RNA sequence: AAGAACCUUACCAGGUCUUGACAUCCUCUGACAAUCCUAGAGAUAGGACGUCCCCUUCGGGGGCAGAGUGACAGGUGGUGCAUGGUUGUCGUCAGCUCGUGUCGUGAGAUGUUGGGUUAAGUCCCGCAACGAGCGCAACCCUUGAUCUUAGUUGCCAGCAUUCAGUUGGGCACUCUAAGGUGACUGCCGGUGACAAACCGGAGGAAGGUGGGGAUGACGUCAAAUCAUCAUGCCCCUUAUGACCUGGGCUACACACGUGCUACAAUGGACAGAACAAAGGGCAGCGAAACCGCGAGGUUAAGCCAAUCCCACAAAUCUGUUCUCAGUUCGGAUCGCAGUCUGCAACUCGACUGCGUGAAGCUGGAAUCGCUAGUAAUCGCGGAUCAGCAUGCCGCGGUGAAUACGU
């Protein structure tokens, strides 16, 4: 039986370490607040999607690289809300962290982000295949070596094993040095927590030196 | 698969013993080959200087009074079978002769399994006795159903 | 004899950055007088230390991360105490540890 | 060694154990001589209307079992070892073979 | 028993060798990782998605 | 200062020697004890001496032979190594047929790691028959 | 205990300092149970926590250093 | 379970509280709380001692605490046949599918079958199919060969130096982690339907996926997990919730499961000598010195650690001796006597002393793991962790036999 974090099996090979920092004599202090952080933007991108959250620690003042798909929608009017809720964190963690700000686009190239969208985008009713067609389509059809995004367990009610990876293209799931971005988001509907897992293999660099 | 052979040993400590040497690869166990390389050593002491005569003619007497030519190869169509004759191969041949000398000799309940195990080859170089006995034994139940399961294989 | 020379031992979480910012902190050896020593590079330990790598069963079928942390030593030569102060200017990299130990 | 019996959200009724105590004494009526014989029983109808049944016999030196579902729970142990019948017959039998010849 | 466990294992001990490790994201008992400052599972989500440098594995 | 002579450091399963043999007599003690004063006796001291034995068996120059690590076979095996390979160094055509009677290629035959469930690299877990 | 010392209940000492001190009381619960019978508080009755209810025990002079928690049974027996 | 004396802990007995141990919200007062005393085994209840803001121009802002006050909070409750997530095995076994086309009324098939060859649906060649996807492989890490960079605490040839690479000195060798290089059927002789592959050899540190790791295809088992966590429903709520003391999880006619230590001379006891690798160490490791047979105690240099400590490796080699026996073997049980840890070692930590010396003389039918640095065997370190390893995970030492063949 296997399954494997792909985020994770080619990270530190190929892909990169999301929480940079020196470590030190307390590493404890750091692994909660960066995971305190992580809910702090986890908390703040109820609608912006920040599709990765990097803090790096810097001698008493963190700074957390949140990105962001659409800048203004985190970036505030102009330095209000990203002010706002970057002095708090400030005053929520105990560490005036100048965070600055991300713009992710292209938002099939982007994994929970466009993953965890097509979630939410499929707890307003949406059905499992015009769910994840749709996402085949616009993430599907946005530009990537290959997305396969499945939406496993309850959907529908009854007899709950239901497993829809409908997904095409080419995958480096089990080739080592391919970088894909893959993960999951969790949506929690009526009927039951029928979360989805997908992930775009947008292709990988080629190793070289000099 | 294949026969995919197997590597033999260098010469001994006393002196350029091949035969020996595995006869050394063959006098430890549980890993620890000083034991065995002091025990072997002190068996060609024993040997060579108690009851007066060589090394290499004494083991060559031993085992070659040891080393076997027929041996019982098992098979039948299912129940009641026929114990088949199967003579020896040549490294069978010292294998097996390694093996009826050692696990003979070694058990047999002297003051030292060291000294009472070349007691136990000095009785096997008159042609008989544990380790000779053995082949006699093995020699002799192969040949008693040599007339029938000997066209089979 | 010679001089306590002035020296900071580099400590990282990969072994890049300890390689690359090794390279610009012999960027920092460059100027501030002379005498720059090269890599002397440091054991490069690790740590291995599995967790049971299952909810409730399959206590045989455990993983073992693994996270090695080791960066290499630069100690200059000349004294140069321009330099020497002006070493606080450490702009690189995000994860490193930079301690001058003298 | 033979015939322990338990089973989860149920009694350990001896009108259950000599139930299936009785019945399980067919194969070591039949057979040689074993030692041996856990049995594994639970379930009801909170879904469905099921009771399974595991039963297992690894002792003729290769292991045998079965298993089987129904509501009736008395009537799954019948259709445990008659399950186990052909497992008992089929571990003899076939290995009861006489169609050795020699040259012939 | 959630809150009070991990709450009352959150408050201060009755003796010195009172003070027993508690679960870091969740209050799980049983082999947090003292060193790691998480739990089993802990350390391995929280691990896998990027918590400190790094990883793991297959070294040995 | 010497005469041209061995220094080759090879290693054997975590014991790498330095044999210095120089123009000598066949005196082979390394590290300050000899071969009956490093691990005696045991006629395996004739395999930790063969290689010297087969550069046309043999010279016999001096022996100096600083080996750490490993074991008996470790030190011993890593010395007759590293005197083989240097022993190289000392005749420049003992190649020919010193590299056919083997003597080279330091076999690293080190410690398997048991895999996560595995008794000691080759010991299986465990059977419940019946 | 290794060297200071013998590691009395401290509620049963001050219990132990009272009706010990004078006028030999009888015997009542005493729900400690760490240290052993004392010098001064023998003859008492400890009806100490045998996990459900006390159970009367005597303050002899056999058992001199021997835990006061032992005397009582822990887990109801016997028995098969 | 990578650690049950209390905590752990859910479970038992007893004493308690009911917007509550944890959180948001309305109002409301207050800066909160702490520190001792009593009674209690404790939770608690009473006192006395005590507290009594950072910002406005009074209306504040702001957590903190208390109260009412219901919206609430809780469940390690039930449902793994509501679930997410995760994980085993079938198994590193080599398969598992689709787009297009054709056949066949259809389900389906064809590709994927045939010929070889491989570990492989691996590769090649025919073929009514042509293509692609996950799998295989490789890419990643480690492992034996070097080059180059770079020499400090590591290495010490080449010099002086001692008890001590310790110290002026040195960066040759070893070693340290970065870049590379090196092995890819490369080359030669062939075999082979030329192709695929396969037999043999040189050379090299290494030869036909070098050794090992990571990596586990769709699917199966309504397999495991509502108790790591989250979550649909049902149910409880002045108790299935919360707090505390003691107990239990360690019980014991009995059967198993996995390991340890033995039954012994290749052994047992001693004396001397020699060989590692790996990891941890600041809420820590602890040097030397003395004390204690002893386990350990005392103080204390040093080490934030390639420097110092843990540290001494043990099996092994050289002599004395036991001599075949339930013993000068082996070691439980159990008693007295000490140390260390802790609020406290009686249920229930280990270690040491003296004594005691069960049963065992290689274990039935049957059953197991094992292809070389492997089995087997001798020791070391570490996660948990105050204490608690015969387990678990790594580390090195001694060093085998066999594979006739299906």
């Amino acid at each position: 039986g296997q399954k494997v974090n792909p985020v994770g099996l080619r990270i530190g090979v190929i892909r990169d370490w999301e929480s940079k920092w020196y470590a030190g004599k307390d590493y404890a202090d750091f692994l909660h607040e960066d995971l305190k952080i992580r809910e702090y933007i986890s908390k703040r991108l109820s609608d912006a999607s920040v599709s990765k959250v990097e803090i790096e620690r810097a001698a008493n003042r963190v700074n957390i690289t949140i990105h962001t798909a659409k800048p203004g929608m985190v970036i505030g009017k102009g330095g209000s809300e990203v002010e706002a809720l970057r002095k708090a964190l400030n005053s929520l963690t105990g560490k005036r962290v100048h965070i600055n700000i991300l713009e992710i686009k292209r938002a099939d190239l982007d994994a929970q982000l466009v993953a965890d969208n097509i979630a939410r985008q499929l707890e307003n009713r949406v059905s499992f295949r015009r769910a994840q067609k749709q996402q085949i389509q616009r993430t599907m059809r946005a530009g990537a070596q290959g997305v396969k995004t499945m939406v496993s367990g309850r959907l529908g009610g009854a007899d709950i094993a239901r497993s829809e990876y409908y997904s095409e293209g080419t995958v480096p799931l089990h080739t080592l040095r391919a970088d894909i971005d893959y993960a999951t988001s969790e949506a929690d509907t009526t009927y039951g927590k029928l979360g989805v897992k997908v992930w775009i293999y947008r292709g990988e660099v080629l190793p070289t030196k000099k | 698969k294949g026969p995919v052979a197997k590597r033999d040993v260098l010469p001994d400590p006393i002196y350029n013993s091949k035969l020996v040497s595995r006869l050394i690869n063959k006098m430890m166990i549980d890993g620890k080959k000083g034991k065995s390389q002091t025990i072997l050593y002190k068996s060609f002491d024993i040997i060579k200087e108690r009851t007066g005569n060589d090394a290499m003619e004494v083991f060559e007497q031993a085992l070659k009074n040891i080393m076997p030519v027929l041996e019982v190869k098992a098979r039948r169509v299912g129940g009641a079978n026929y114990q088949v004759p199967v003579e020896v191969r040549p490294e069978r041949r010292t294998t097996l002769g390694l093996r009826w000398l050692v696990n003979y000799a070694r058990l047999r309940g002297e003051k030292t399994m060291e000294e009472r195990l070349a007691n136990e080859i000095l009785d096997a170089a008159n042609n008989t006795g544990a380790a000779v006995k053995k082949r006699e034994d093995t020699h002799k139940m192969a040949e008693a159903n040599k007339a029938f399961a000997h066209y089979r294989w | 004899m010679a001089k306590q020379k002035i020296r900071i031992r580099l400590k990282a979480y990969d072994h890049r950055i300890l390689d690359q910012s090794a390279e610009k902190i012999v960027e920092t050896a460059k100027r501030s007088g002379a005498s720059v020593s090269g890599p002397i590079p440091l054991p490069t330990e690790k740590s291995v230390y599995t967790i049971l790598r299952a909810v409730h069963k399959y206590k045989d079928s455990r993983e073992q991360f693994e996270m090695r942390t080791h960066k290499r030593l630069i100690d200059i030569v000349n004294p140069t105490p321009q330099t020497v102060d002006a070493l606080m200017r450490l702009d690189l990299p995000s994860g490193v540890d930079i301690e001058i130990k003298l | 060694m033979n015939y322990n019996i338990r089973g989860e959200n149920i009694e350990v009724t001896p009108a259950l154990k000599d139930h299936v105590e009785r019945k399980i004494g067919k194969l070591e009526r039949y057979f040689d001589h074993s030692v041996d014989a856990d049995v594994n029983v639970n379930l009801k109808f909170y879904n469905d209307k099921e009771s399974k049944v595991e039963v297992t016999i690894p002792m003729t030196d290769l292991a045998l079992r079965s298993e089987v579902h129904n509501e009736d729970m008395y009537n799954a142990i019948d259709l445990a070892t008659n399950k186990l019948e052909r497992q008992i017959r089929k571990h003899k039998t076939k290995v009861n073979r006489k169609f050795r010849e020699q040259e012939s | 028993a959630k809150k009070s466990m991990i709450a009352k294992q959150q408050r201060t001990p009755k003796f010195k060798v009172q003070e027993y490790t508690r679960c870091e994201r969740c209050g799980r008992p049983h082999s947090v990782i003292r060193k790691f400052k998480l739990c089993r599972i802990c350390f391995r989500e929280l691990a896998y998605k990027g918590q400190i440098p790094g990883v793991k594995k297959a070294s040995w | 200062m010497a005469q041209v002579q061995y220094y080759g450091t090879g290693r054997r399963k975590s014991s790498v020697a330095r044999v210095r043999l120089v123009p000598g007599e066949g005196r082979i003690v390394v590290n300050n004890r000899e071969i009956s004063e490093h691990i005696p006796s045991a006629a395996l001291i004739e395999d930790i001496k063969q290689p010297l034995t087969l550069t046309e068996t043999a010279g016999t120059y001096d022996v100096l032979v600083n080996v750490h690590g490993g074991g008996l076979s470790g030190q011993a095996g890593a010395i007759r190594h590293g005197i083989a390979r240097a022993l190289l160094e000392a005749d420049p055509e003992y190649r020919t047929t010193l590299k056919r009677a083997g003597l080279l290629t330091r076999d690293a035959r080190m410690k398997e790691r048991k895999k996560y469930g595995l008794k000691g690299a080759r010991r299986a877990p465990q059977f419940s028959k019946r | 205990s290794l060297k200071k010392g013998p590691f009395v209940d401290g509620h049963l000492m001050t219990k132990i300092e009272k009706l010990n001190e004078t006028d030999k009381k009888q015997v009542v619960k005493t729900w400690s149970r760490r240290s052993t019978i004392f010098p001064q508080f023998i003859g008492h009755t400890i009806a100490v926590y045998d996990g459900r209810k006390h159970v009367p025990v005597f303050i002899s002079e056999d058992m001199v250093g021997h835990k006061l928690g032992e005397f009582a049974p822990t887990r109801t027996y016997k028995g098969h």
